């Protein structure tokens, strides 16, 4: 019982340059190089990349914001290497103090610097959404993966730049640092009268467990029945065949009820984009229309 | 307060979801029958969906689901009891007459083409210029059964082109023909290749293809098929 | 009732215990020996729970709390209103999940497909037994095990979790929410990519795997694949939850002190552990 966690040989033949449709091939990079590595789990093509105009504004809109940090962190280390590996963890670019409120006039030393960061990564992220849905329709596909990846931008917005707007100040936002964002995440929660209480991230929750429980399901089924070709999900979905029915009937005799090839994707986008999309709502109401979710709790309004 | 409001909307668009999503599958396998192939009284709450139409891409044309539903085969089954919810028994052989884990299903016999309307599947010899790049290559090792006897020789790997991964080995038997074998039912040693699924006397048996550089979805699925059956119905002939 | 291509693969055998006897469906249900044990654990298990609810005088699906014993009864027994019921449950509950697995394998040998599905869950069963069996009884105390309780349970991740300081400071807790927060991420792109494939601009034909490769390689230069993505989805959600016992099964056992403290291994290292400025001196 061999299980196809990995595969037993690998095949390779001359490098793929991909379907066209309406592509401008120009903006195309060549293959880069194979990994017998990477082609054990998944493919072993890298590349090619396509880059046009956005994916180079993203891209150095994106390392922008990475140096921006980063030589703030060299500033905190009093630009010694040995300082800035031992305290990498504690190292954190704040936001504005309070009184500086929605204003772009702090200086650098005290959250301007937070600002610049900021502004880089709010281009990074959007010429990047713009790029998915964009090589999306080149392709002539429909725009799922762009509508998918603005429920993730949702609570990224929410929380570094709608609530922050709406509380009236740049400090309520979320500090450039690793330890640094795990104690903003802690403190928010405890200001709040404890976020278990808050019933959309009690959603939120949910739904992170049932995006795990249902990839677990789907991700094992797909490998039960990959001896009937059932990783060929288009295919089975335009011409079913025993893979599709043994998957839809182990469930229908477990628990009752099933879904079919192509239904088992819309579960799939749901259960995942739900998680961000209650997240938001969650963390917009806290502080702007609910003061401490345990008190709320109590009237329920 | 905005917050209650926020919740209670929410709850309401979530029942409505899970309603559009039961109904989305329920374009397959439904209605419910009873086990005569009649129509069941008792269908659950959910209407069947208004139906959607796939475009096939390479002029094979459209499919519409809901749409009607036949076996467009016959089921060697009879049943075991007077009443529903007991198995129903193979009639025949069920690794011949393809019932219980020997289930084939009538696909179109077509291959699947890739993108550019090629063929998805060919054997690597025809496969301008897939080699084996990892891994024992298994061309040339002998093919064991479960009974510990030698059924054959592999002779051929066939590949997917664009996801470039082995999909079968092709197999030559003690007669001179070949069969296909999933890849997925096989353990490629250093020395031979072990098939706990069939015995050596089964593999005369594997369903045999119309042409011998592609096989169509139709044959996939009984080869597929013929081989997970072996599991349960080869089990008097494997050992440990 | 049948799903309309269903008659063919209810043919007879598959069972681990029992032969023929307990081979027979219930409406869409198998039922089989372990579709018998689970009915049996999860029925005694609520009857017990309704029993708890009564000597704690509420009906009330927010209030109802089963609690553990209390941590002066160590690994012993207890009176049934003082730890007993919570423990009976807890093995009718283990009993109810085992079944479950056990039952996933025989309609996994009925249909000839592999055992991945009850392997996976085996994986959720474990994380359970972490907290009301493994780390329990290393700690020498079922009092040390979570409530069952709607409110109550979320009650006891708060004050486990504080008892170590801020709980983010677990390093095998900071793995497991990376695998979390990852196969999320998967499952949104892995649900998308396929329906936008299906389900193209209106007038045009369904794309192939070639268009979701090429999508993949166009965007970010590196495509997983069709068996990839299903294999990456299966391990980020699995390593997420076996993390998840991990960084339970190491805190009140080989480490009780703030886990904010455990990273002066790092800091204090003698390499760099005196040299003036940063954050930490
Ligand atoms: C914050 C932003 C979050 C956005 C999240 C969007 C999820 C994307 C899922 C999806 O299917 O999108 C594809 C879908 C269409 O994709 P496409 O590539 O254009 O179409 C290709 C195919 O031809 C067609 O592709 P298709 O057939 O796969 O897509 C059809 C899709 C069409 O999708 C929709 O109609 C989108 C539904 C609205 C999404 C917004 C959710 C808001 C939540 C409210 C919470 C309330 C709290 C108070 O149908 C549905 O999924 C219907 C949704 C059922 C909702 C039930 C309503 C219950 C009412 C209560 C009684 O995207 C959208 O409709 C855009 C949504 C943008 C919203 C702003
Ligand atoms: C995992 C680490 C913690 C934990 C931390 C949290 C946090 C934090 C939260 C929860 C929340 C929940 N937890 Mg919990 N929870 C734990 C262990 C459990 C166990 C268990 C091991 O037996 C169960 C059954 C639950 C069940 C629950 C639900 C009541 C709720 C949402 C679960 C969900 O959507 O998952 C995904 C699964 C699905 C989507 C499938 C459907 C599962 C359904 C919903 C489960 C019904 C449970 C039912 C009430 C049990 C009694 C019925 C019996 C038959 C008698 N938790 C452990 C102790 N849990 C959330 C909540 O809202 O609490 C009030 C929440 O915010
Ligand atoms: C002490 C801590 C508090 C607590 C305080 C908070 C706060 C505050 C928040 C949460 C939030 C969440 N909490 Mg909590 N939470 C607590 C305890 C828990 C427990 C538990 C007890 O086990 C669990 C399971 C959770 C689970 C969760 C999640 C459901 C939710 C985050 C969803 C998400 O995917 O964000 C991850 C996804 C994102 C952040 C989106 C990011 C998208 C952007 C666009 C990505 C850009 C990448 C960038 C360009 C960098 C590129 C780098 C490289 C290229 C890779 N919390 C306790 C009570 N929790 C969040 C929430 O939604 O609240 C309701 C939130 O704000
Ligand atoms: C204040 C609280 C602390 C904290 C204290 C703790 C404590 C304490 C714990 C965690 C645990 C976890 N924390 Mg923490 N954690 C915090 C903040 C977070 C944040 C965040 C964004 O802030 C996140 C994302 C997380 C995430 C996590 C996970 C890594 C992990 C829980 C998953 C798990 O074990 O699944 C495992 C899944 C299960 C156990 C479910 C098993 C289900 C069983 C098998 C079947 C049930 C069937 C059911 C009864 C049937 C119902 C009927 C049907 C519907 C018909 N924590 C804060 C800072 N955290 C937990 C952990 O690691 O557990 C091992 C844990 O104990
Ligand atoms: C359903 C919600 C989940 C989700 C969805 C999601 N994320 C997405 C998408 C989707 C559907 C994309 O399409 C997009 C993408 O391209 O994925 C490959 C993306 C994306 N989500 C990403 C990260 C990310 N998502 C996260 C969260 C989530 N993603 C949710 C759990 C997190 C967490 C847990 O914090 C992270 C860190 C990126 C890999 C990508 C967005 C890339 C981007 O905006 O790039 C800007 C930055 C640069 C180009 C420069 C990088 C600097 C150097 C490090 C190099
Ligand atoms: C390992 C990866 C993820 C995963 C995987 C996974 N779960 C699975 C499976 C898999 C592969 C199944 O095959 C199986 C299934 O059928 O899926 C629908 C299942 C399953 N996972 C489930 C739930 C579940 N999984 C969770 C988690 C996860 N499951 C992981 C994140 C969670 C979380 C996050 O909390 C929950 C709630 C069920 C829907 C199902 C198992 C059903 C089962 O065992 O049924 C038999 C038993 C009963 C019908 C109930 C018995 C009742 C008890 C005797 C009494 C109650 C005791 C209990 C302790 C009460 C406590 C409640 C309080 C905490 C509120
Ligand atoms: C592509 O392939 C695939 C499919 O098909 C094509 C599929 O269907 C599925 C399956 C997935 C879905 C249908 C999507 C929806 C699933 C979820 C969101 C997961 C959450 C699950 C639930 C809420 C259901 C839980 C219910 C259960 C476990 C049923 C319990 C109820 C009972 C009354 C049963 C009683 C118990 C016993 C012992 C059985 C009967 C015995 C006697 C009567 C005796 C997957 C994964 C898949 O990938
Ligand atoms: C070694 O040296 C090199 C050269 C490599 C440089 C070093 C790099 C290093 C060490 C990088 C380290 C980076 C780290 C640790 C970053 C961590 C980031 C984290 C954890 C971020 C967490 C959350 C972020 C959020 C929520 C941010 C939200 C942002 C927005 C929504 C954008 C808001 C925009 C604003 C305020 C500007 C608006 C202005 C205009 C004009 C529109
Ligand atoms: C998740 C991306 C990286 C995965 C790389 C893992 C490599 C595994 C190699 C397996 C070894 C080959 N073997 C013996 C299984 O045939
Ligand atoms: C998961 C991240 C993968 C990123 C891989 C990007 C591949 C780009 C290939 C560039 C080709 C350039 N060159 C000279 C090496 O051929
Ligand atoms: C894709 C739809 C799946 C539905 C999942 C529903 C899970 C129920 C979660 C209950 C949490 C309720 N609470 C306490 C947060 O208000
Ligand atoms: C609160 C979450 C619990 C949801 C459990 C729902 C299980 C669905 C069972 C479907 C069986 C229906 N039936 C018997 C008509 O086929
Ligand atoms: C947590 C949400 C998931 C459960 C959703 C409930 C859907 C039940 C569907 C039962 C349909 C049964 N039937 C008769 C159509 O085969
Ligand atoms: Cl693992
Ligand atoms: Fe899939």
């Amino acid at each position: 019982e061999y299980q196809n966690i990995f595969s037993q040989v690998q095949v390779r033949g001359p490098a793929d340059l991909g379907m066209t449709e309406d592509v401008n091939l120009a903006n195309r990079s060549g293959v880069g190089p194979f990994s017998t590595l990477l082609g054990w789990f998944g493919n072993a093509q890298l590349g090619p990349i396509y880059l046009g105009s956005l994916g180079v504004l993203s891209l150095f809109s994106g390392l922008m914001w990475f140096f921006t940090i980063g030589i703030w962190f060299w500033y905190q280390a009093g630009w010694n290497p040995a300082v800035f590996l031992r305290d990498l963890f504690f190292f954190s670019l704040e936001p504005p103090a309070p009184e500086y409120g929605l204003s772009f006039a702090a200086p650098l030393k005290e959250g301007g610097l937070w600002l610049i960061a900021s502004f880089f990564m709010f281009v990074a992220v959007w010429s990047w959404w713009g790029r998915t849905y964009l090589r999306a329709q080149a392709l002539g596909m429909g725009k799922h993966t762009a509508w998918a990846f603005l429920s993730a931008i949702w609570l990224w917005m929410v929380l570094g730049f709608i609530r922050p707007i709406l509380m009236g100040s740049w400090s309520e936002a979320v500090p450039y640092g690793i330890f640094s964002h795990l104690d903003w995440t802690n403190n928010f929660s405890l200001v709040h009268g404890n976020l278990f209480y808050n019933p959309f991230h009690g959603l939120s929750i949910a739904f992170l467990y049932g995006s795990a429980l249902l990839f677990a399901m789907h991700g094992a089924t797909i490998l039960a029945v990959s001896r009937f070709g059932g990783e060929r999900e288009l295919e089975q979905i335009a011409d079913r065949g025993t893979a599709a029915e043994r998957a839809a009937l182990f469930w229908r005799w477990t628990m009752g009820f099933n879904a079919t090839m192509e239904g088992i994707h819309r579960w799939a986008i749901w259960m995942a984009v739900l998680v961000t999309l209650t997240g938001g709502i969650g963390i917009l109401l806290s502080g702007t229309v609910v003061d401490n979710w345990y008190v709320w709790g109590q009237n329920h309004g | 307060d905005l917050a209650s409001l926020a919740i209670y909307s929410f709850w309401i668009f979530l029942a409505g979801l899970i309603y559009y999503l039961q109904t989305e599958n329920m374009r397959e396998g439904y209605p419910l029958e009873n086990e005569d192939g009649t129509p069941a009284a008792n269908q659950g709450p959910f209407p069947l969906p208004k139906p959607k139409t796939f475009i096939l891409p390479h002029g094979r044309g459209t499919l519409t689901v809901p749409g009607p539903e036949s076996e467009d085969r016959p089921i060697a089954l009879a049943r075991t009891a007077v009443s529903e919810g007991f198995p129903h028994a193979p009639t025949g052989d069920p690794m011949k007459d393809g019932v219980g884990p020997a289930s084939w299903v009538a696909r179109r016999d077509l291959p699947e083409l890739d993108g550019h309307g090629h063929n998805k599947i060919k054997p690597m010899k025809a496969a301008a210029g897939f080699h084996v790049s990892a891994g024992k290559n298994p061309i040339g090792l002998p093919v064991r059964g479960c009974d510990l006897e030698i059924a054959g020789k592999v002779v051929d790997i066939w590949v997917d082109i664009p996801e470039q991964m082995a999909r079968f080995l092709e197999v030559e038997l003690k007669d001179g023909s070949t069969r296909l074998l999933p890849m997925q039912m096989v353990k490629v040693q250093s020395n031979r290749v072990h098939v706990n699924a069939l015995s050596s006397d089964l593999f005369a048996g594997i369903p045999t293809i119309k042409s011998p550089t592609e096989v169509t979805l139709l044959e996939e699925d009984k080869i597929c098929g013929y081989v997970a059956g072996g599991l349960m119905y080869a089990a008097p002939k494997r050992k440990s | 009732a049948l799903l309309s291509f269903e008659r063919k693969y209810r043919v007879p055998g598959g069972t681990l215990v029992g032969g023929n006897l307990f081979d027979f469906w219930v409406g869409p249900f198998y039922v089989g020996f372990f579709g018998v044990a689970t009915f049996f654990f999860a029925a005694l298990g609520i009857i017990l729970i309704a029993w708890s609810a009564v000597l704690q005088g509420t009906w009330n699906p927010q209030l109802i709390s089963v609690y553990p014993p209390a941590l002066e009864y160590g690994l012993g027994g207890a009176p049934l209103a003082k730890g007993g019921l919570w423990q009976i449950i807890t093995i009718c509950a283990t009993g109810a999940f085992v079944s479950w697995a056990l039952r996933e394998v025989e309609i996994c040998r009925k249909l000839g497909i592999g055992y991945h599905i009850p392997f996976a869950f085996a994986f959720a069963i474990l994380a359970y037994l972490t907290l009301v069996l493994f780390r329990p009884v290393m700690m020498g105390a079922w009092g040390y095990a979570f409530p069952y309780g709607i409110w109550t349970h979320l009650d006891w991740v708060s004050n486990t979790g504080y008892t170590y300081g801020n709980f983010h400071y677990n390093p095998a807790h900071m793995i497991a929410i990376s695998f979390f927060f990852t196969n999320a991420l998967a499952l949104a792109l892995h649900g998308a990519l396929v329906l936008s494939a299906a389900n193209p601009e209106k007038g045009k034909e369904m794309r192939t795997p070639d268009h979701e490769d090429t999508f993949f390689r166009d965007l970010v230069g590196y495509s997983i694949g069709t068996l990839g993505i299903h294999r990456l989805g299966l391990l980020l959600s699995l390593s997420a939850v076996f993390f998840s016992a991990l960084c339970m099964i190491i805190t009140g056992t080989i480490w009780f002190d703030q886990w904010v403290d455990w990273w002066q291994w790092w800091v204090k290292l003698p390499w760099w552990a005196n040299i003036p400025g940063g954050i930490n001196g």
